[PDB]
């Protein structure tokens, strides 16, 4: 619930950033707005790349840390570690 | 082409679908 709320607020603010970026530069805007052009499932898939160090997701480190802590707690409950 | 650039985002998406 709250993870999705924060992610949506993130994308709301990123949309304002890229909409200024469009008025600054139109040619570069493609890569800015690709993750808005993508279907929602693809958007979730690109946004949920916190794992490992590929780290091409545009999400901030604090939001990454929230999911990482939740995943560690879930693994601890599951008994993996 | 701005219309083609702008598609459906999660922030416009409702809560439960995004969940």
């Amino acid at each position: 619930d709250d993870f999705v709320a924060k992610l949506q607020d993130n994308q709301r603010f990123r949309y304002n950033e890229v909409m200024q970026a469009l008025n600054m530069s139109a040619a570069l805007t493609a890569r800015k707005t690709k993750e808005f052009r993508s279907p929602p499932q693809e958007q979730i898939n690109m946004l949920l790349n916190f794992k490992d160090d590929k780290s091409e997701c545009p999400c901030p480190e604090e939001i990454r840390d929230q999911l990482l802590d939740f995943h560690e707690d879930l693994m601890t409950h599951c008994g993996i570690e | 082409v701005v219309a083609c650039f702008r598609m459906a985002p999660l922030y416009n998406l409702p809560r439960h679908r995004a969940v």
